[PDB]
RNA sequence: UUACUGUUCCCUGGGAUUGGCUUAUUCUAACCUUGUGUCAGGACCUACGGGCCAAGGGACAUUCU
RNA sequence: GACCAGGCCCGGGCGACUGUUUACCAAAAACACAGGUCUCCGCAAAGUCGUAAGACCAUGUAUGGGGGCUGACGCCUGCC
RNA sequence: CAGGGCCUAAGAUCAGGCCGAAAGGCGUAGUCGAUGGACAACAGGUGAAUAUUCCUGUACUACCCCUUGUUGGUCCCGAGGGACGGAGGAGGCUAGGUUAGCCGAAAGAUGGUUAUCGGUUCAAGGACGCAAGGUGACCCGGGUAAGAAGGGGUAGAGAAAAUGCCUCGAGCCAAUGUUCGAGUACCAGGCGCUACGGCGCUGAAGUAACCGAUGCCAUACUCCCAGGAAAAGCUCGAACGACCUUCAACAAAAGGGUACCUGUACCCGAAACCGACACAGGUAGGUAGGUAGAGAAUACCUAGGGGCGCGA
RNA sequence: GUGAAACUAAGUGGAGGUCCGAACCGACUGAUGUUGAAGAAUCAGCGGAUGAGUUGUGGUUAGGGGUGAAAUGCCACUCG
């Protein structure tokens, strides 16, 4: 009943993913601000992979 | 009943920047904090006492008060107290257990606790269980007295203080007879420095069990451990000291 | 003169009970419902399990 | 007074659907299928009806496809007919 | 690490912050500490804090060089 | 009567014991442990983290807090 | 129903304020933040794929209208309450199970036999109310004066509350239970049709005893030390201050009417998540049958789901 | 039992870092596998299992660092 070494990915919720990875999260600090500066100058379709907005099909709860 | 709150600093031990600067804090019961009144203010009524509590947050019980007015106190216990003891806070009090007045009113000789350095703080010194400060003499603008240390300090004379000896003078003769409960007040595992690694602690390094191998045992943080007096050197209350303690 | 008194006591208490029961009732339901296993139509199909 | 959003009312509703289902939902519960905007409600859609057709609304029910297109059940009151209805728009 | 050269914590002196009367001790006015003392707006600050008034220290110490 | 369902005894070394540890070759005689001892700290506390403001220690006050060594208990713990 | 429109913990942000090469850091009220608190529904039926969501029946919550009464209210503010641990076992119930009885059907090519097979069911909610259960002062059953739950009055800075004093009060506590809901509804079986799908009629009996919970009464009781969240909703109430007003506001019963946003598919002890695979693996929680058994172990079975995606 | 205690026999009570043993958490021995079914698993036994217990959800501590019942162990199969 132990899970084996290479399980870093437990499928958490989105939820709390979203308030460690997300957009709101990345335009507070500086280092975020400038993080997107280099995704759009590199021309990324996806700034953020891991958000998901409040409500609708994506919300977690 | 209402005195008692759960609003306490919860994350013992963690700053905020949260690392660990008092180490050794963690686990432990949950408890809620009581509100002991240390100034004793509200001077020249009557109080009895009607229970005798378990406070968590100290070596000591409380008292529960009720005065004729409807408000409700907590105190400290005092020795040979017991249930329908009066108390009062004033200057012209007469000098029994569990009452409050300066130092100015009292003779000499006395059992003293709950005494405060400055008027307001309240009481600091002399709260845990079994302290008292026996006062030695008053000369002038101060009161010189004794402290649980065996330290003659030298007070003001307009501090407040509490007669007599905190309660439950036996607590020490008990011994933790495991570790579990050593772990229910919140105090984890003291690891020794000697069996650390050298970049953990000074004394980390050699095979087998090694000494200190150093010219004096030192801290975790370079610093000796024995002998070196810590008081800061031309401290403000400087002059109020008389001796040092033994 | 009393007796108004021990009338009134007791429809009083008639509708503070009546009322304490119905909380103690509804707050049931909303016990077993955040458990899962409160609708009786889905438990007597997991009656033998 | 206010609503909840702004928007065109008269876009509220697009188009109704033609399906085997819908229309055998129209004899039975007396209902009518309408595709509507995302942005609406079931208030703006009880009084839309109200005013376009000039007939009571016994209840709303709405849903979010996958596709982030909204449906609505609308089902009259048992006074109207929904096939009389019906037959006025074309659709049967 | 009792290898070389250095940095930091810490201790000490000179100078600034820094003043008065006496023969180094005192004084209060800078400065430090405290108030569940008090006033304050539409309202609260017994929520930190601000103003005022007091209390304990006191030209020491903290801080800079 | 199937499946299920303790092998036991004598003696010795280490550690008192329940527990913790090198995820993926080491579960131990290592670590921790209750207890014991030394030393520091009188609260604007020592100590700790920070450039600093400040925070933890503590909404605690020497029967308390921090640090070093030893490691139940029992007999002891010498000389420089 | 779940989450939001209500509350707050951990913690994260922070008006001003303090500190600091910059970025920024510390930090007060305040605001965010469920893993908690608060708040109103069940049964049956329909069925290519959804239903506590649609239909039927019976309820609940909030708001509004209506009818009288009251005629100063609504916030701020004060207080109560919400409000909580572990361990242990006893008692009273129910779910559930077994058997019996009742009803219906049955000959299952054997030596005998009906001893065989099936059914015997129904909720939320409303109304009433409880012990031989637990609790509540008085004795070795009776008597008696204070006394429980639960109320009232009074004094002081003093409305409520708190504290003190006085006074009424033998009954209280709640799972269960009774009745309505609850209809010849559901149902075995039988009578006919067929494209074999089900459809259409008919539809009896629908009781008791024993066993008995890890679930309910129950933060009920006892013991112990490590001493067991907060806020709002809710309830009571004065003054100061703010807003509004003769109904245009508060409050009571019946009746009537009205009813926001998002999720809802499907898999979920897995072939769909996490392991690069249709991978002998990992994945919180709920429901917990029959025989033997102390047992949720183990063995064989029911419901139900499967025979493991190369074979001979 | 005594002057009163100390002491002492029954019953009640149900304590414990208590015992056996599933779930759950662990990983002592051996076999198998070792271009594995699996980049640590399967099978058979084994340890703890009311506690210093296990676990979910939501969070905190970030590299001259943090954390560490302390192995230089862990910090996204990567750690002197
Ligand atoms: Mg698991
Ligand atoms: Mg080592
Ligand atoms: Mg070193
Ligand atoms: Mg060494
Ligand atoms: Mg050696
Ligand atoms: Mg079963
Ligand atoms: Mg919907
Ligand atoms: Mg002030
Ligand atoms: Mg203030
Ligand atoms: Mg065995
Ligand atoms: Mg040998
Ligand atoms: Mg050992
Ligand atoms: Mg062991
Ligand atoms: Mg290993
Ligand atoms: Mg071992
Ligand atoms: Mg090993
Ligand atoms: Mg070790
Ligand atoms: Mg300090
Ligand atoms: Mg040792
Ligand atoms: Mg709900
Ligand atoms: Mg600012
Ligand atoms: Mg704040
Ligand atoms: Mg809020
Ligand atoms: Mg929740
Ligand atoms: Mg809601
Ligand atoms: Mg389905
Ligand atoms: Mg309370
Ligand atoms: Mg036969
Ligand atoms: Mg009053
Ligand atoms: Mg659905
Ligand atoms: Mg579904
Ligand atoms: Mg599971
Ligand atoms: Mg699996
Ligand atoms: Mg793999
Ligand atoms: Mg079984
Ligand atoms: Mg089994
Ligand atoms: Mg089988
Ligand atoms: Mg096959
Ligand atoms: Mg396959
Ligand atoms: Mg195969
Ligand atoms: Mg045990
Ligand atoms: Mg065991
Ligand atoms: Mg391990
Ligand atoms: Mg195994
Ligand atoms: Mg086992
Ligand atoms: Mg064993
Ligand atoms: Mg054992
Ligand atoms: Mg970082
Ligand atoms: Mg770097
Ligand atoms: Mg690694």
């Amino acid at each position: 009943g132990k899970a084996a070494l290479c399980l870093t990915k437990r499928s958490r919720s989105r939820k709390s993913l979203a308030r460690t990875h997300g957009f709101r999260l990345r335009m507070s600090t500086t280092s975020g601000r400038a993080l997107l500066k280099r995704r759009r100058a590199k021309g990324r379709k996806i700034l953020c992979t891991k958000t998901n907005p409040s409500s609708g099909k994506r919300a977690s709860p | 009943n209402n005195l008692i709150s759960g609003q306490r600093r919860c994350g013992k031990g963690r700053n905020a920047r949260g690392i660990i600067t008092a180490r050794h804090r963690g686990g432990g019961h949950k408890r809620l904090y009581r509100k002991i009144d240390f100034r004793r203010n509200e001077k020249d009524i009557y109080g009895k006492i009607v229970t005798i509590e378990y406070d968590p947050n100290r070596n000591a019980y409380i008292c529960l008060i009720h005065y004729g007015d409807g408000e409700k106190r907590y105190i400290l216990h005092p020795r040979g107290a017991i249930i329908g003891d009066t108390i009062v806070s004033g200057t012209e009090v007469p000098i029994k257990m569990g009452n409050a007045l300066p130092l100015t009113d009292m003779p000499l000789g006395t059992a003293i606790h709950n005494i405060e350095i400055t008027l307001g703080r309240g009481g600091q010194l002399a709260r845990a269980a079994g302290a008292v400060a026996k006062l030695i003499a008053k000369e002038g603008k101060s009161a010189t007295l004794k402290l649980p240390s065996g330290e003659v300090r030298l007070i003001s004379k307009n501090c407040s203080a509490t007669v007599g000896q905190v309660g439950n003078v036996g607590v020490n003769q008990k011994r933790l007879g495991r570790a579990g409960s050593k772990r229910w007040l919140g105090k984890r595992p003291v690891v020794r420095g000697v069996v650390m690694n050298p970049v953990d602690h000074p004394h980390g390094g050699g095979e087998g069990r090694a000494p200190i191998g150093r010219k004096s045992p030192t801290t975790p943080w370079g610093y000796p451990a024995l002998g070196r007096r810590s008081r800061k050197r031309n401290k403000y209350s400087d002059n109020f000291i008389i001796r040092r303690r033994s | 003169s009393k007796l108004q008194l021990k009338l009134e006591q007791k429809i009083k208490m008639k509708m503070a009970k009546k009322i304490r029961l119905r909380r103690n009732r509804l707050m049931r339901k909303r016990k077993l419902r955040k458990r899962g296993a409160w609708p009786p139509s889905k438990m007597k199909k997991l009656k033998n399990v | 007074k206010y609503p909840r959003r702004i928007l065109d009312v008269y876009q509220i509703l697009q188009s109704p659907i033609i399906t085997e289902a819908a229309i055998k939902n129209i004899a039975d519960e007396n209902s009518l299928l309408f595709t509507v905007d995302v942005r609406a409600d079931k208030k703006m859609i009880r009084e839309a009806i109200s005013n376009f057709f000039g007939v009571k609304v016994r209840k709303v029910n709405t849903l979010i496809r996958p596709d982030g297109t909204k449906k609505a059940y609308i089902m009259l009151n048992k006074e109207y007919n929904a096939s009389e209805l019906a037959k006025k728009i074309g659709i049967f």
